[PDB]
């Protein structure tokens, strides 16, 4: 069991870097989109 | 029969070509009107040679239920039961019968295979609207009296293969009419009448006359009553109060609703075709029959309007598809 | 697009079989057996037609029935039940000498009145049944009817304790006119049981056929 | 103690990030074909095939991309409420009120082998590889089943009410699931003993995901309220909660990155809930009865949704 806060920064850190990878968060492309 | 231009000046008592329509006795070639003879005669033989604010809104409103009634279906319904396809085609020959008024005010006040491929929709609309209300009476009697046999016999192939039966044989009743048939202007403004060859004028007439009359009144009628008679001695066993009462007054109100805007019509044909209790007026006997034809014709066009009404929005369960899809 | 065009073409027959074996799923009927003091889902499945669910199958005048006993389930109901919901009807089997015992009846009361006061079981009826028909005319001799209920209509006979039991089972039907419920007292005959089932389903199918003809 | 560390909340920490606001969401493209009820879905993570399980007795497989059936399975029964798709793509399991996880392997569609043991309605599939599977029955307990022996290897249990769903972690070593007795638990595959668990709803849990990363998870009630707890902290991280819904939980699923929360109400649509900020963006709507299943796929592509209409649709 470790301090709240530190899991929290460590998982808005993990999407933070994630974010730009996210097709949901950023909109991919319609051509580079199979749908 | 189609519309109102198919009402033509006849020669009830006996230089331009002209034929007259097949709704008056004693035909004959119009000629000022000489009227010699419409067979046997060498000089006829050698000529031949060489309310309308209120008829819209109903329309619109039946036209505005005619495809409410069709994409209700798709959206919701998607036709796996197999009562759907008879509505769903019965609002498609209801959609015939409503879409010729609007191209016959287009055709007056401005050809003859245009005319001919008009009243053959017309009728093919109202033959098939009249067929579909008969199988839609035998398949609510099926599923009454029939439940299980209903459940091992309905299948969506077999409505299917009778609705495709039933349009083929509304053309085969209706193609008497389209091979005795032309446009027949002779005016300025566009008439468009029916005419027959005159070789068999008065058994000809009075066949198509029966078989329109029969087909009209006498076989949906029966079909209906018994249909109907059958659901009341298999609902009268519904242990409700409330729904059987229902059903039951909906029941006739269908019925007599089907008989008060269908029956007139086919009075008013009986009376003009044989011609018997009055025929010897020249316009007293016209005007007047004319006037009803339009007023009979324009009451059966509110009924076909008013068939989805009575067909689908009296259920419960139809009503609360509307909502979803208006959301 | 050869490869594209097989895919879609297998798909095509893939849709004709689920079409075919759709259409058999609205021909048979779907009946649904339950019991809270395990009366329920018995002495129905003997008859001479005849793992977690049993499932019978057998034809019966040209209509085929399915009966699911959920026995072995002794989750919560309210996680399941929402699956059986759209089925022709539900067979409901209550003993009647299931009164005395520890409270049966009350414990039936309790589980009829949750299934049928359901949200997901309104439109489908419930076809109850009085079983263990014959223990129950020596029981009311010795044991009185007054144990289970506190009004016994002051009659302790049998023609008016099978009223009394059957009229109460509707007072814990909320909705009369919205859904409907049938009552038959089983009989040692097999083919007689089976006739009201048979007499039952054939009449619900005709409630359903007026809802979707629109009469209803 | 738990409330000893809980110095501080995720929100206040999060609301120094971007609000994500709202999300363009519309309907692509809908899977017709069914004739029934749709309870539960699996992605693969090639995001090319679905799988999908309906009240009809057919468990017929989804082509995502081209909208068609590629495989169909007639099921022995039609009650069925949870079917799962393996990552290698050979056995689909599927489960249902017999209290056995059939097995079939499309790569022949033949079936391997169905697995019984369980008392209680099956309710949750999930393959680790595949040779490993666990599954979730209502007997208030968890097991691990092996498809080659086609017995069960390793019992989890401890909870009082019957469990409905669970989810694997991304390294397939750590599982929770939910029960009604508003618990959920956390059990390591290999040991098989169950490390902490997560409790603090008011209501039947019905949903649980795991994140991304693994060190959170995501459950889903029916008291209208999603709450997030992390392993690192064994505690509730933060709530997703709103006064306008009031109905129940079904799925709630998790995108690449986490930042969106895809949870599907009783409210015959689904909403979106940023899982930082607790800020809706956006209600997956179209649906016209209740929705069960709901999944995101593994290359954050698309997102499968599927109601009781018998219907799927796919979002981007």
């Amino acid at each position: 069991r470790i301090k709240v806060s530190k899991a929290a920064a460590d998982l808005m850190a993990y999407c933070e870097a994630h974010a730009k990878e996210d097709p949901l968060l950023t909109p991919v492309p319609a051509s580079e989109n199979p749908f | 029969s189609p519309y109102s231009s198919d009402t033509t000046p006849c020669c009830f008592a006996y230089k331009e070509y002209c034929y007259t329509s097949g709704k008056c006795s004693n035909p004959a070639v119009v000629f000022r009107q000489v009227c010699a003879n419409p067979e046997k005669k060498w000089v006829r033989e050698y000529i031949n040679s060489l309310l309308p604010p209120l008829y819209s809104l109903v329309f619109i409103f039946g036209f505005v239920g005619n495809m409410l009634v069709i994409l209700i279906l798709i959206n919701c319904k998607r036709l796996k039961s197999m009562t759907d396809i008879y509505l769903l085609n019965l609002a498609i020959s209801d959609l015939f019968f409503l879409l010729t008024v609007p191209f016959w005010a287009h055709y007056a006040a401005a050809g003859n295979t245009m005319c001919q491929l008009l009243t053959g929709l017309y009728f093919i609309g109202f033959f098939s609207g009249i067929f579909f209300i008969i199988l839609l009476t035998i398949d609510r009697y099926l599923a009454v009296v029939h439940a299980v046999f209903a459940l091992k016999a309905r299948t969506v192939t077999f409505g299917v293969v009778t609705s495709v039966i039933t349009w083929v044989v509304a053309v085969f009743a209706s193609l008497p009419n389209i091979i005795f048939t032309r446009s027949q202007k002779c005016g300025l403004h566009y008439t468009c009448s029916s005419h027959f060859p005159y070789s068999q004028y008065q058994f000809w007439k009075n066949f198509q006359t029966l078989k329109i009359v029969i087909l009209g009144l006498v076989l949906p009628l029966l079909v209906m009553v018994i249909c109907y008679s059958g659901i009341l001695k298999t609902l009268l066993r519904c242990r409700n109060e409330k729904k059987r009462h229902r059903a039951v007054r909906l029941i006739f109100t269908i019925m007599i609703v089907y008989f008060l805007f269908w029956a007139p019509y086919n009075i008013v044909l009986l009376l003009n075709t044989f011609q018997e209790f009055f025929g010897l007026n020249n316009c007293s006997s016209s005007n007047r029959l004319d006037q009803a034809m339009q007023v009979t014709e324009t009451l059966g066009m509110t009924h076909c309007c008013i068939n989805p009404i009575i067909y689908a929005f009296v259920g419960e369960k139809f009503r609360n598809y509307l909502l979803v899809f208006f959301q | 697009s050869a490869e594209d065009k097989a895919a879609v073409e297998r798909s095509k027959m893939i849709d004709r079989n689920l079409r075919e074996d759709g259409e058999k799923a609205a021909r048979e009927v779907k009946l649904l057996l339950l019991g809270a003091g395990e009366s329920g889902k018995c002495t129905i499945v003997k008859q001479m037609k005849i793992t977690g669910i049993v499932e019978t199958h057998f034809t019966f005048k040209d209509l085929h029935f399915k009966m699911f006993d959920v026995t072995a389930q002794r989750s919560e109901r309210k996680k399941w039940i929402h699956c059986f919901e759209g089925v022709t009807a539900i067979i409901f089997c209550v003993a009647l000498s299931d009164y005395d015992l520890v409270n049966r009846m009350h414990a039936s009361m309790k589980l009829f009145d949750s299934i049928c006061n359901n949200k997901w079981f309104t439109d489908t009826s419930i076809i109850l049944f009085l079983n263990k028909k014959d223990l129950f005319e020596e029981k009311i001799k010795k044991s009185p009817l007054t144990i289970c209920y506190p009004e016994y209509a002051g009659s302790n006979t049998y023609e008016e304790a099978a009223a009394y039991i059957q009229c109460q089972f509707e007072d814990l039907n909320k909705r009369k006119d919205t859904k409907e419920i049938y009552t038959h007292f089983t009989c040692s005959t097999d083919t007689k049981n089976v006739q009201f089932v048979f007499d039952a389903v054939t009449d619900v199918i005709i409630k359903n056929n007026l809802k979707d003809c629109g009469l209803f | 103690a738990r409330k000893a560390c809980a110095d501080a909340t995720l929100s206040q920490i999060t609301n120094n990030i971007d609000p994500v606001g709202r999300i363009q969401m519309r309907t692509r493209r809908t899977l017709r074909g069914h004739l029934a009820k749709i309870y539960a879905m699996h992605w693969g993570t090639d995001s090319r095939l679905l799988v999908s399980a309906s009240q009809d007795g057919k468990l017929i497989i989804w082509d995502s991309y081209t909208t068609n059936k590629v495989h169909a399975i007639p099921l022995r029964s039609s009650w069925v409420m949870t079917c799962a798709y393996a990552p290698s793509g050979n056995y689909v399991a599927c489960g249902g009120l017999d209290n056995i996880c059939s097995i079939y392997n499309l790569k022949t569609v033949r079936v391997s082998r169905e697995l019984a043991g369980h008392t209680g309605y099956l309710s949750c599939c999930r393959f680790l590889d595949d040779n490993q599977i666990v599954t979730s029955s209502g007997d208030t307990t968890c097991a691990l089943w092996d498809i080659e022996t086609g017995q069960q290897t390793t019992t989890f249990t401890g909870h009082t009410g019957d469990v409905m769903s669970l989810s694997l972690a991304p390294d397939t070593r750590l599982f929770v699931s939910g029960a009604c007795d508003a618990s959920a638990k956390l059990w390591d595959v290999r040991e098989g003993m169950c490390r902490q668990t997560f409790t603090g709803h008011e209501s039947d849990i019905n949903a649980i995901c795991f994140f991304p990363n693994g060190n959170a998870f995501a459950t889903g009630s029916d008291d209208a309220t999603c709450r997030l707890f992390d392993l690192r902290a064994d505690q509730e991280l933060m709530t997703y909660s709103h006064d306008n819904i009031i109905c129940g939980i079904t799925s709630v699923s998790f995108s690449k990155s986490g930042r969106l929360l895809l949870a599907g109400y009783d409210d015959f649509n689904c909403n979106v809930w940023d899982a930082l900020k607790a800020d809706r963006a956006g209600v997956l709507a179209g649906h016209d009865n209740r929705v069960s299943c709901l999944g995101v796929t593994d290359d954050g592509m698309a997102v499968a949704t599927g109601s009781w209409d018998s219907f799927l649709k796919i979002w981007n």
